[PDB]
């Protein structure tokens, strides 16, 4: 079951990073022959230059010294019906901050019909120096601790209330 | 195949003679496969002359004996393969046959009309 | 007059004549027991041998005056006649007429006709008889003419009253004789031969007892009128709804975008007509005959790229599945009502129009299908029970009448071999030998069961020796008893015959070198456990049921059979040739399909299949080959009549058996059960051994704590605490609906839920701690609910600890994580509704388990037989590309299949994946056959079986269909009877225990139920006062006339007929016309409202029906205005149709007049609360199963039933699939893709982009448990419980004639008491009782003679022949009021209020009663 997820937008310097590009098909049962290009412009420029082309089952890499090496296909394996075009950078540098493009060209096959189709996916990547914990996670954890504490305090309070009243009614009889 | 025709058709000389022929074939009429041959013989033991045929479409053979007086007058999709003989002449008297194949229906149909020309 | 027998003479005839004439000139019911056709009363004793079979004078006095004469047979059978000259030609003494009457009532003559009928029936079933059979046909018609004549030559044609044509049954054979001679001289020949099938019907008028049964069936039908009307009404309303919502939706197809030659859609759609053509433009899904559907919404099915959704072409299923016109919509909804292949229509509709409309199907299935079917069941059961209570009453009262008349007749009359035989007979000890042989046979069976397909030679030979030693023991025990008894003694008990047959078959199969299908008898030997007496009560229940089926209710079974035969032969006569000829319509190879009517056998199979609930698919093919009309007529008749007779038989068996066991009495077995004797013996023995071993072993050798407890106990019972906990439960359960295959996309929510899980765990742990502190362990762990919550929180805590510690993903921990799906179970202890339903279900689990066990043994027999017949015979060498079983001309055996695999590529020698390879898969296949879901595929594989490794051939067996027919008849019919029966007999004991109260309603709901039942009252209020303003008075006296309401009703019917005439793509002109007609109708009814509102000024809102009328007027006007407003300002098709839906309200007013439909709908309204609780429980279970599914089957392959939509991937899709199979529809389709678990079927290394899970194979054990458990739970709840609910609410409603009322007139009782008891001692004499009861006024008046009624009231009597005043008072008030429940409630108050006023108990001791005292006198 193909599920179109989207990539992360922050890579940690000096590490490796997997860019996502998942382009499902409308109907899973049809046959396809997918091939894909990727293009990227380093932040601070306006020109999408090609970097890699994955065709058949062999990846072809351009001579962009930013990506000479350091890049490996991590999409689908030996199928010719790719349906997943993620790539994987190794040894992330600072030059890899910019806008990435994932062109998907897919030729569908029918009874007496062949419809080439195209879909483009755009990704924006920023390289940082230290992995920042996402705001959602920190906010959620803080709210969790807060909820735990407030519920505990409510209970303690209720108990002391009912407890003093119960001790009173105990001493009355 | 049930083919409905009048066994005898009596027509006045000079009038138009519709030779009615319908056939009860359950299968739908596929014009790319349906076959009709309308032949004419003078007697039961005489030679048949094909004068109209539905092969893909209506083919009128324009036999000299009929001049240009033969017309198709049916509708195959409605199971009607009738023909029209305009301005009937005495020499038109004889036997006319409607042959019908409606694939994939197995059986071939045959209607036979004895046309008589009255004064 | 035991000696009143007189030959009909001429002089006596003249006497009768003159007598009737004189009486008429001067100017009662006949004795039904002397009616002709019955048997002569024994009081007449034997007949003189000279009087039998001779014209005798009439015995009945009622006919003694009329002109008649009676003749009796040698079987004491009364035969009335007419003494008028037959055709004014023959006297009752004419020799011709004399011998005519002689032979007509002759035993040989009657039997002759039966044999003729039977052999003619046998002849009818040959599709293409040889020529000579024409002579036999002439023989048949000659015999029929002869028998008809001899009857006319006795009773005359119409010249009298007891005449041939008088009995309607003679009309049949009369018109048969007519056809018999019209058909040969004067001449559609396939439609005339069928008419002779009425000769088959002729059996009903010859077999003794069939006329009675068909009369019973007719009387049962005549009571189904209102239900049929209501069914038509609901189907029509829902059909208008469907016509509004889905009109022209099923025409959607995915049309390709890029077209060549500058062509458009129209230029194409009129130039192609063939499958291979439509496959070039529309998208067809690999092996389908229809184009794939689509939709414009976002939740509809998608088209691939290069294909756009468009509305064109024909509907699916040759065009017979559609909501285009009203007739097709009505057909589709009738199909939804009976749930025949509904799931396919369900899927098609949801694909075209979107998932949301699921709501439509939900309501139709619950409110329509389930409700109307149960209504039919209830009415049929009620009619049957009424008529059968009447019949048993008549039988018993006439047996007492026979006793009375018998008493009236009585009062009017007033060497070494022998001693050795006796030395062996010692060992016939019932509690020893019988037990021993029962044990061995059970072992044998188990040993046989171990049979399975791929077997080593060792296992085989071992089994063989086992069947040798068991045969030996059985034969050995046979001959011993054979000699200790001898034939007269031995051959009287049925089981001795059983065992004899068993050992004979065993030995004959022992010697025979050859193997035969007698293995079946081998397997049957297991029936021996039936010889285990009543001790197992349910097995005796099953055998008694079968006996009643072939015993008491035998005539009904026979009728079903005849009916099936008649329908099979009429179908064969009408449709056979058509199937043979125009075959290439319903098949692509011009070969007969799997189901047809070309010969008698397959026709019978089709009829049997229809009765089993599947009728639509065969009908489609029939409609294609024959004409629509004829086919519809035949199948509709079959459907209705066959299902009616099926329900009658089912309910007869059920009711008879269970209510009789309710009514039966002492049945202690003649012989103490050997088992019981032995068990006492073995229990005594084991206790003795216990005591001896015990003896052998002995001889060989401070306040703060209570404050805390009280406080926390005050906490966990406050309302706030429970409400908060329930809120937490709902939140925690809903948080499970988000973990689907798309959770990875939505990252935030993922993290939020991951964190909230910890909060929920902490809260529930705190709650459990408080529970412990407040209740303590002894109070806590003795609750079921607290145990459940403890287990759930335990698994959550374990998942948590492991996770935090860090060794998560340690194998089984990941599997244990899936138990989070149980968290919803914490809601069962919170909602009182689910609690009561669950309680009832648990209370019933014992009985369920007993009947389940009984079924498991019985199914074991069929499973072993199937293993013997079909083990490993289902393999086939198919072409994997298109799934075609290779022709078997090539590839004859398995060896060649492998050769082709070597040579070719896409061929594969595959099994069936649900088969009879062993007893487990045997059980599974039998379940699929018993639910009729999935069977077809199993059966076809079966009838094609050749041998173990040989390639199957097309219908090489063709007769194993018999095996499946038999298994259905027993294991799916009788067992369902027993199942349903025990669960309804148990749901009545639960009801009885709590004082006859609804076991499915909580307290608040019981109060609401009583208050709502108080609505079906008949309290007449005052009609509105006529206003004084004559300008309003005229309108008033007009609006309240009955003609006004009649005219309004016919207006509503006309509006309905107007709504019906809509259809797909009608016209513009017709559209405008219909619009203006709707406008006119709106104006008219608005008019009635206004007029009412000017006459009934403020009384128009005192009737709920008038409120409904006001509401529908408002709604209709708003709908019209808003519809035109939308049509102008905006554009929205779906919304426009949804808003036009409002005009249906004007149709719902039709129920206001139908005084019979209101009753049934009131019953539904009564039952709504219980259905609500059951629906809650069902929804909870559905929720739980959905979460497991999403956890487990989210990644299985897409094979069948699992498709793009209808998968288990999200929560919506899972709930949809679960709702589908709640009615068990197509559950085999869902199960099939789970069962594959090895390559090349699946791949355990699938990648699944966007997820870390690998593989697409499911776990067969998990899936089997899942689906089997689910359909069993659904059957346990939504079927049985629903039925029970409605089967009681319907009764309650249809009791409406209720209220019994009268006032305290007792003062008149005391005014009369003083004149006979002047001293006010509260006592009177028995002699004075006869006149006191004659001095009271009505209704307590007892007229002369009071004595006969006064003694039947068995008043208690005090010493001195005196009776108390309260005794006679209660006796008289009972006579007017009857045996009511308040009658005993009042007496408790009347006796207590007297005990409080008169403490002198000594003067009240009763010594005798009036009924006893009169027996002392006599
Ligand atoms: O049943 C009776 C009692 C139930 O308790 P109660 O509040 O005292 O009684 C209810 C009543 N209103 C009353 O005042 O009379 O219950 C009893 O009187 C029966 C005694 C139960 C014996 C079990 C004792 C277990 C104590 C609870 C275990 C403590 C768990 C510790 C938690 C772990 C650490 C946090
Ligand atoms: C009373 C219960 C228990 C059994 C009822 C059985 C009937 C439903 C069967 C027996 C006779 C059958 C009928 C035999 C003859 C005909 C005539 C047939 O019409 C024609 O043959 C027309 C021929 C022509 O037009 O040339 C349509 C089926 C029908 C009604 C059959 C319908 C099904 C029938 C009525
Ligand atoms: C080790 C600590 C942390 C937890 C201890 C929990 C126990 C106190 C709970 C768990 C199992 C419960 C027991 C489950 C079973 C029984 C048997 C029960 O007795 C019977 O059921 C008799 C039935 C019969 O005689 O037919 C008495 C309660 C008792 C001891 C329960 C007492 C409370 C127990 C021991
Ligand atoms: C932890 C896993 C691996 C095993 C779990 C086993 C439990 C499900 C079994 C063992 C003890 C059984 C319990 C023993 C005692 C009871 C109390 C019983 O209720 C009563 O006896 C009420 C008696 C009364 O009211 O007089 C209900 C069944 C129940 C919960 C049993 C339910 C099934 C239990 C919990
Ligand atoms: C599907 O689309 C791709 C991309 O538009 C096609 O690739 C192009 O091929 C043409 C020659 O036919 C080249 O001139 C372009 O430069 C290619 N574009 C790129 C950037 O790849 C591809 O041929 C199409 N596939 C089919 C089967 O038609
Ligand atoms: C399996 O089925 C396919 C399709 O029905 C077969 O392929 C066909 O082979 C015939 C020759 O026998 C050709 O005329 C067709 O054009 C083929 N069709 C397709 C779609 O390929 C195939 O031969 C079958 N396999 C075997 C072993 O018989
Ligand atoms: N009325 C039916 N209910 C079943 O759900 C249907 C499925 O099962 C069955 O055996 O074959 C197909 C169809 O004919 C069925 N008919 C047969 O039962 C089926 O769609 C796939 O098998
Ligand atoms: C992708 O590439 C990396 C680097 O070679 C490799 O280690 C990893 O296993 C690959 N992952 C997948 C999903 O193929
Ligand atoms: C990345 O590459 C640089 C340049 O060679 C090197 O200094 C550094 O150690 C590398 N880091 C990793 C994690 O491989
Ligand atoms: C990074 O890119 C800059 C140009 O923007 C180039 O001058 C530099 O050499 C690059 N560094 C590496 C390590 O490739
Ligand atoms: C097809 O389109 C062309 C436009 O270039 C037009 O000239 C031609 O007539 C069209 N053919 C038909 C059959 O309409
Ligand atoms: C299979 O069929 C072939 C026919 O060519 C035959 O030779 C062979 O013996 C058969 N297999 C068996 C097991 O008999
Ligand atoms: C064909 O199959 C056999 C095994 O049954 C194998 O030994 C042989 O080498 C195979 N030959 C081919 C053509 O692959």
């Amino acid at each position: 079951g193909c599920v179109e997820v989207d990539s992360e937008t922050e890579a940690v310097y000096g590490m490796t990073f997997k860019i996502l590009c998942i382009s499902c098909k409308r109907r899973s049962e049809t046959n396809a022959e997918t091939f894909t290009e990727w293009t990227f412009r380093q932040k601070g420029t306006e020109e999408f230059v090609k970097i890699l082309r994955y065709e058949n089952e062999v990846l072809q890499l351009e001579e962009d010294e930013r990506f000479e090496g350091r890049v490996v296909w991590n999409g689908s394996r030996g199928t010719k019906d790719l349906q997943d075009l993620s790539i994987f950078i190794t040894n992330v540098t600072y030059n890899h901050s910019g806008d990435y493009e994932c062109h998907v060209y897919r030729l569908l096959f029918f009874e007496n019909y062949e419809h080439n189709t195209s879909v483009v996916k755009k990704i924006h990547i920023e390289v940082v120096d230290k992995a920042n914990r996402d705001m959602a996670s920190i906010v959620s954890e803080i709210m969790m601790y807060v909820l735990i504490v407030v519920l505990t305090i409510w209970l303690v309070a209720e108990m002391i209330y009912c407890y003093k009243k119960i001790a009173a009614a105990t001493e009355t009889a | 195949m049930e083919v409905t025709v009048p066994a005898t058709l009596n027509v006045l000389n000079g009038s138009d003679a519709r030779l009615p022929c319908t056939f009860n074939s359950c299968y739908t009429v596929n014009h790319k496969q349906f076959s009709l041959n309308w032949t004419y013989q003078e007697c039961n033991n005489c030679s048949e002359e094909m004068f109209l045929q539905f092969r893909m479409k209506i083919i009128n053979l324009k036999l000299e004996r009929f001049q240009d007086r033969v017309e198709f007058s049916g509708n195959p999709s409605k199971y009607d393969v009738s023909v029209m003989l305009r301005n009937v002449q005495p020499e038109d008297e004889g036997i006319y046959n409607c042959y019908i194949m409606n694939p994939p229906d197995r059986h071939r149909g045959h209607g036979k009309i004895h046309l008589q020309v009255l004064m | 007059g035991p000696q009143s027998f007189v030959h009909f003479t001429k002089q006596s005839l003249a006497l009768i004549e003159q007598r009737i004439a004189e009486r008429k000139s001067k100017e009662p019911k006949p004795s039904s027991d002397l009616e002709a056709g019955k048997q002569l009363p024994f009081i007449y004793g034997d007949i003189p041998p000279g009087m039998v079979s001779e014209p005798l004078e009439d015995l009945d006095p009622y006919y003694a005056d009329k002109k008649t004469f009676i003749v009796l047979n040698k079987g004491k059978t009364i035969f009335r006649f007419n003494a008028t000259p037959a055709l004014y030609m023959l006297s009752p003494f004419s020799p011709l007429r004399r011998i005519s009457i002689k032979i007509l009532v002759h035993s040989l003559f009657s039997m002759l006709i039966m044999c003729t009928i039977l052999t003619n029936c046998i002849f009818m079933t040959m599709n293409n008889p040889p020529d000579w059979t024409k002579n036999v046909e002439y023989t048949f018609t000659g015999i029929y003419t002869f028998e008809s004549l001899v009857k006319i030559l006795a009773r005359g044609f119409c010249v009298g009253e007891f005449t041939f044509l008088r009995d309607p049954w003679n009309w049949l054979d009369f018109v048969v004789i007519v056809f018999a001679y019209l058909t040969e001289f004067v001449n559609n020949v396939s439609a005339l031969r069928t008419f002779r099938v009425l000769r088959a019907l002729k059996t009903i008028s010859v077999i003794p007892g069939l006329k009675t049964i068909v009369g019973a069936l007719i009387q049962s039908v005549k009571k189904l009128s209102d239900v049929m009307i209501l069914t038509v009404f609901c189907l029509s309303v829902f059909a208008l709804i469907g016509l509004q919502l889905f009109m022209g939706n099923l025409k959607h197809k995915c049309f390709r975008n890029s077209l060549e030659n500058n062509e458009t859609l129209e230029s194409i759609m009129n130039t192609l007509e063939s499958e291979e053509d439509f496959r070039k433009y529309f998208y067809y899904l690999e092996g389908s005959k229809d184009a794939l559907l689509c939709g414009f919404s976002t939740d509809s099915g998608q088209c691939p790229e290069g294909y756009t959704c468009v509305k064109i072409g024909r509907n699916p299923d040759y065009g017979y599945t559609s909501f285009d016109t009203f007739s097709w919509a009505f057909l589709a909804l009738f199909r939804l009502m009976t749930q025949d292949y509904w799931e396919n229509l369900y899927q098609q509709t949801l694909r075209a129009a979107g998932k949301t409309y699921m709501i439509f199907f939900v309501v139709v299935i619950f409110l329509g299908s389930f409700y109307l079917i149960n209504l039919i069941l209830a009415v049929v059961a009620m009619a049957y029970k009424e008529q059968n209570q009447a019949n048993i009453e008549e039988a018993k009262q006439k047996e007492l009448e026979f006793q009375q008349m018998l008493d009236r007749l009585k009062k009017e009359q007033e060497p070494y071999w022998i001693k050795f035989k006796k030395c062996i007979y010692f060992i016939v000890m019932d509690p020893f030998v019988d037990l021993a042989i029962t044990i061995c046979i059970v072992l044998n069976t188990l040993f046989m069961a171990m049979e399975h397909h791929p077997m080593t030679e060792e296992f085989k030979n071992v089994l063989a020796i086992g069947n040798l030693v068991f045969t030996g023991i059985f034969a050995a025990e046979m001959v011993l008893k054979l000699i200790a008894m001898d034939p007269y003694e031995y051959f009287q008990v049925g089981w001795n015959i059983f065992d004899s047959l068993i050992v004979t078959l065993s030995l004959v199969e022992l010697f025979l070198a050859d193997v035969e299908g007698l293995s079946v008898l081998r397997s049957f030997r297991l029936l021996r456990v039936f010889k285990l007496a009543k001790s197992w009560p349910t097995l005796n229940m099953l055998i008694k049921i079968i006996g009643n089926s072939v015993g008491a209710l035998g005539n009904l079974t026979l009728v079903l059979a005849i009916i099936v035969f008649i329908f099979a032969v009429v179908g064969m006569q009408l449709f056979g040739k058509s199937y043979k000829e125009c075959v290439c319509k319903i098949n692509d190879d011009c070969t007969l399909p799997r189901w047809h009517m070309n010969d008698f056998f397959h026709s019978f199979l089709i009829v049997f299949r229809v009765l089993c609930g599947e009728w639509i698919e065969t009908m489609w093919d029939c409609m294609e080959v024959a004409g629509q009309a004829m086919c519809l007529i035949v199948y509709m008749m079959v459907m209705v009549i066959g299902n009616l007779v099926v329900l009658n038989l089912f309910l007869a068996l059920l009711l008879s058996s269970f209510s009789s066991d309710n009514l039966t009495a002492i049945e202690e077995d003649p012989d103490a059960n050997n088992l019981q004797i032995a068990v006492t013996r073995i229990k005594k023995g084991i206790n003795y051994v216990k005591q001896t071993l015990r003896e052998f072993i002995l001889k060989a050798f401070g306040k703060i704590w209570w404050n805390i407890r009280k406080t926390c106990y005050k906490i966990v019972e406050h309302s706030w605490f429970e409400s908060f906990i329930v809120l937490m439960i709902l939140l925690s359960s809903g948080a499970l609906a988000f973990e689907d295959i798309y959770i990875e996309r939505k990252k935030t929510i993922k993290i939020i839920l991951e964190y909230a899980d910890k909060i929920f765990t902490y809260i529930f742990i705190l709650e459990m701690l408080l529970k412990w502190i407040a209740y303590g362990y002894k109070t806590y762990f003795t609750n079921a609910w607290c145990w459940l919550d403890f287990l759930i929180v335990d698994v959550s805590l374990v998942t948590l600890v492991a996770n935090t510690l860090g060794y998560s993903d340690l194998g089984p921990i990941k599997s244990l994580r899936t138990l989070r799906a149980l968290r919803p179970l914490r809601a069962l202890s919170r909602f009182e509704g689910m609690r009561v339903v669950v309680n009832a279900l648990i209370g019933a689990i014992p009985s369920i388990m007993n009947v389940l066990l009984v079924c498991l043994i019985f199914w074991l027999i069929f499973s072993i037989m199937g293993v013997n017949l079909f083990a490993g015979k289902f393999y086939e060498c198919i072409n994997t590309t298109d799934g075609s079983r290779f022709p078997a001309s090539q590839v004859p055996n398995r060896s060649e299949c492998f050769a082709l695999m070597n040579v070719s590529q896409n061929v594969r020698w595959k099994n069936l994946k649900v088969n009879f390879d062993n007893v487990g898969l045997g059980y599974l296949s039998l379940l699929q056959v018993a639910t009729f879901k999935g069977w077809t595929i199993i059966m076809y594989a079966a009838v094609d079986s050749v041998n173990v490794d040989k390639q199957p051939k097309y219908e090489y067996s063709l007769y194993m269909y018999i095996y499946f027919v038999v298994f259905i008849i027993f294991g799916s019919f009788f067992t369902l009877n027993l199942f349903i029966g025990v669960i309804i007999d148990n749901f009545n004991q639960q009801k009885k225990k709590l004082g006859g109260q609804d076991i499915f309603m909580t307290e608040e709901q019981k109060k609401y139920y009583n208050a709502m039942k108080k609505l079906g009252s008949k309290k007449p209020q005052k009609p509105i006062p006529r206003p004084g303003n004559k300008i309003q008075g005229c309108i008033f006296d007009l609006v309240t006339n009955q003609a006004f309401d009649i005219s309004i009703m016919v207006l509503i019917c006309l509006n309905m007929v107007t709504m019906m005439v809509e259809k797909e793509g009608q016209s513009q002109h017709m559209t405008e016309v219909l619009y203006w007609i709707n406008v006119v109708f709106i104006i008219l009814f608005t008019g009635e409202c206004v007029l009412k509102l000017i006459s009934l000024r403020h009384y128009y809102f005192t009737v709920g029906w008038n409120i409904f009328d006001f509401v529908v007027v408002i709604i209709s006007i708003v709908g019209m205005f808003l519809a035109d407003l939308i049509e102008t300002y905006f554009v929205s098709p779906t919304l426009f149709r949804v808003i036009r839906l409002a005009r249906i309200g004007r149709i719902l007013r039709l129920v206001k007049g139908a005084k019979g439909i209101r009753t049934l709908l009131f019953a539904l309204m009564m039952s709504l609360p219980a259905l609500f609780n059951i629906g809650l429980l069902l929804f909870l279970v559905m929720f739980i199963y959905a979460i497991f599914g999403m956890s487990n089957f989210a990644y299985v392959k897409k094979e069948d039933g699992i498709n793009d939509m209808f998968n288990f991937e999200t929560f919506g899709n899972s709930m949809i699939c679960l709702f589908q199979i709640t009615t068990s529809a197509g559950w085999d389709g869902l199960l099939a893709p789970i069962l594959n678990s090895k390559p090349p079927d699946c791949d355990p290394k699938k990648v699944h982009p966007g997820s870390s899970v690998e593989g697409d194979c499911g776990n067969p054990s998990v899936g089997i448990f899942y689906f089997v458990s689910y359909i069993i739970i659904s059957f346990l709840v939504v079927v049985n419980m629903y039925i029970a609910v409605i089967l009681e609410n319907f009764s309650v409603a249809t009791e409406e004639s209720t209220e019994p009322l009268s006032e305290d007139d007792f003062e008149m009782f005391y005014e009369v008491w003083e004149k006979f008891d002047p001293d006010a001692t509260q006592f009177i004499e028995f002699s004075k009782l006869s006149d006191f009861a004659a001095a009271l006024d009505p209704p307590l008046l007892i007229a002369k003679p009071n004595k006969v009624q006064l003694i039947a009231m068995d008043l208690p009597m005090v010493s001195g022949d005196r009776i108390h005043c309260l005794d006679i008072l209660f006796a008289f008030t009972k006579r007017v009021l009857g045996e009511s429940g308040e009658m005993d409630s009042l007496r408790s108050q009347m006796e207590e209020r007297f005990m409080s006023a008169n403490p002198s108990k000594v003067s009240y001791e009763p010594i005798t009663t009036t009924l006893k005292r009169k027996q002392e006198d006599v």
